[PDB]
Formats: C-alpha cells, sequence, structure tokens
C-alpha cells in the first residue's frame, strides 16, 4: 500500500480541488501529450494539453484519467467506460468514445504506456 | 478555477503540475528544474493571480524558494544547491513588453519594424511597460513611439497574443482594419529604421526570428475572424 | 491567447506520426 500513498501525496489534494469526485490516484505517467483524431477530415491534430497523466478512480469506482495541463488551466478529465475502447497502437494509447470521438496519448516514458495500458484493463476488470 | 484556493493550495497545484511528478533525470537537474519553475511562475502570474488578486506578486527567485517547500522530495536538496538556483534564476526575468500586431482591413498585411543593421531582425512595434500604465496603454504608447500611429480608438483589450519566452513576456494586441496608406514614422526611436507592411503569407513558418512564434496563433485568430465575418 | 514557449526535456512527436485508428470499422 506504501506506493499508493506515495503517489497520492500532494497530487490527490490537488486533483480533488478541481474534481472533488475523484477518490484516488491509481497510477501516474509524466509528460503526456494529447492528440485528437478529426473524423471526417481523417487527420490527427496535436492539442495544447500536455502534462502529468493521473489514472484515477472516482467515489463510484469508475476509472478515468486527468492530464494536469502545463499550458493552461484547462485540464483533460475523461472516463474509461469500456476497457476495449483503449488500444495500444504503435507508440500511442488510443482512446475511443463510442461516437468516433478518438483521442491519442503519447507518454514520454514507453514503460509508463504499457504499464498504464495494463492497469486500465485490470482497474476495469469485473 | 483558483478563486477559492488558499496560497498553499496554489503552490501544491503548481508543484504537482510542474515539478513533483517529473522523471528522475529532469528532477535532479538544476537547469531542467529551473525551466519548470519558470513555466510555473508564468502560470501563477498570468493565470492564477488573474483569478485571485489577493495572491501575492512574486519575483522569480522568491517564487522558486516558496515552490520548493511544496515538493517534499526536493526542499532539503534545493537548499544544498541554493547557490546554483540563485545563479541560474538571476536576471532571467524581464520587464513585460507590450505592443501591437496591426493588420490591414483584409488581414493579409502586418506592420513590422526593424533597425538599420544587416543582423537586426524584424519585430512587431512594442516596448517595456512603465510602473503606472495598464497593459493596453503600454501598447498604445509603444506603437505611437515606434510607428507614429495612435491606435487608442482601435485597440481591443480582449484581442491579443500574450507570449512568454523564458522570462520575456510579450503581449501584442491584434488590431485589424488599419489603413494601408497610414503615414508611419519613428517619433523618438533611433533603433527603429524601417516601418513597413509585410504580406503575412510571405513570412517564414533568419530576419524573422522574433516574429515567427506569433505567426501560428495569429493565423488561427485570422482564420477564426474570417469564418466569423462570413 | 496566453502562450508559453521554452525548452522542454520532453519532445512529443508531430501529429503525422500517429496511426489511423482502423478499429473504427
Ligand atoms: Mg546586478
Amino acid at each position: 500500500e506504501d506506493e499508493n500513498i506515495l503517489r497520492n501525496a500532494v497530487n490527490l489534494q490537488v486533483l480533488k480541488f478541481h474534481y472533488p469526485e475523484i477518490e484516488s490516484i491509481i497510477d501516474i505517467a509524466s509528460h503526456v501529450a494529447v492528440y485528437q483524431f478529426d473524423v471526417g477530415s481523417q487527420k490527427w491534430l496535436k492539442t495544447s494539453i500536455e502534462g502529468t497523466f493521473f489514472l484515477v478512480k472516482d467515489q463510484r469506482a469508475r476509472v478515468g484519467y486527468v492530464i494536469l495541463n502545463r499550458n493552461s488551466p484547462e485540464n483533460l478529465y475523461l472516463f474509461i467506460n469500456h476497457p476495449s475502447n483503449v488500444h495500444l497502437v504503435d507508440r500511442y494509447l488510443i482512446h475511443r468514445t463510442e461516437n468516433q470521438h478518438v483521442v491519442g496519448l503519447w507518454m514520454f516514458d514507453p514503460n509508463d504506456m504499457s504499464r498504464i495500458f495494463n492497469i486500465v484493463k485490470e482497474s476495469l476488470l469485473r | 478555477s483558483f478563486t477559492n484556493a488558499t496560497f498553499s493550495q496554489v503552490l501544491d497545484d503548481l508543484s504537482a503540475r510542474f515539478i513533483l511528478n517529473l522523471p528522475a533525470e529532469e528532477q535532479s537537474s538544476v537547469e531542467r528544474l529551473c525551466f519548470q519553475i519558470e513555466q510555473a511562475h508564468w502560470f501563477y502570474e498570468d493565470f492564477i493571480r488573474a483569478q485571485n488578486d489577493q495572491l501575492p506578486s512574486l519575483g522569480l527567485r522568491v517564487f522558486s524558494a516558496k515552490l520548493f517547500a511544496h515538493c517534499p522530495l526536493l526542499w532539503k536538496w534545493s537548499k544544498v544547491h541554493e547557490e546554483a538556483f540563485d545563479d541560474f534564476l538571476r536576471y532571467k526575468t524581464r520587464i513585460p513588453v507590450r505592443g501591437a500586431i496591426m493588420l490591414d482591413m483584409s488581414m493579409q498585411q502586418c506592420v513590422l519594424v526593424k533597425g538599420w543593421k544587416a543582423s537586426s531582425g524584424w519585430g512587431f512595434p512594442k516596448g517595456k511597460i512603465d510602473k503606472d500604465e495598464s497593459d493596453v496603454d503600454c501598447a498604445i504608447r509603444e506603437v505611437y513611439e515606434e510607428t507614429g500611429f495612435d491606435c487608442s480608438s482601435r485597440i481591443n483589450p480582449n484581442e491579443f497574443i500574450d507570449m512568454t519566452i523564458r522570462g520575456q513576456n510579450v503581449r501584442l494586441y491584434i488590431i485589424p482594419g488599419i489603413s494601408l496608406d497610414t503615414r508611419f514614422e519613428s517619433r523618438t526611436r533611433k533603433e527603429i529604421s524601417k516601418i513597413e507592411w509585410h504580406n503575412l503569407m510571405d513570412l517564414p513558418t533568419n530576419k524573422f526570428y522574433m516574429v515567427i512564434p506569433f505567426l501560428a496563433p495569429l493565423k488561427k485568430w485570422i482564420k477564426k475572424r474570417n469564418i466569423a465575418n462570413n | 491567447s496566453i502562450l508559453y514557449a521554452g525548452p522542454t526535456f520532453t519532445h512529443s512527436p508531430a501529429a503525422s506520426n500517429l496511426p489511423i485508428p482502423t478499429f473504427l470499422h
């Protein structure tokens, strides 16, 4: 349990100031850049959101993530509703939301990507 | 928003957002930590203090010392390397600079200023803020001193590109519809030799080193304005 | 807009490097 308290130290209080519904941080990845797939244009666009990625669970045990944006106060907080909508494709984590609304995550450390992929799947395991 | 945060909660946020969660190699570098501290100070001054004027204005060095206290892993280590932090951050901050991006009616041309030298690059008309004036009044004054044009009746306080590079904050107000036949002249500046229109699509995306960072946000702004006008 | 430009330790790839999400069907 020590490693969980270590990652929640400071960070959880920070995330709860913005999103008090967040119950705990599950994992962290440094320097994650966010991309958005423009369906209809069939092109990826690099967004302005870049920062620490926190995999979190809410007060109802729903899994999601926050990217605490270094570039503006506008962060990104999404839920991962179905584990099969998260795919590890090449060097990226691809997150699909049902209506062809797709985001791409690039994590600075390749080991965080594959660990976070697994932790997403197991945090959603029923 | 940060309107209801305590100062300690603000520093906690900035610590988590910029320094606490860094990879080990970046976190153990005085230089790399300082680049994070500089961006945290920018975020604090330009976003957070805007939502809570009761938060104190802090100098880059005073800010760095306070922030370190909110990164458990680094306060004691930052004290041991105090001289290195003092040294790295000394002279990094600059007096804010304000000016304008003056566009013609079609938004295809912009006014740029340059010195007489071959090495001198083109830049937007601008200068250092005085202790009294508002950001808007600084831009009006600067544009007048460097181009002879009074933009007071046209400047829009909500339409600007505010760019910070390291410690130099540059806020340029976007002012479209300036007549192409405006008679520009350097009123009290020896360093301003040329005041000329430049066609935006001719500029590189180097004599335009200072201008290039503003071109992407400016083009996005123009694109949005052209769509809104139509 | 309020923008920052500075040296970064991280260099995120350009959007052109990302794969087309063919799982869209
Ligand atoms: Mg001195």
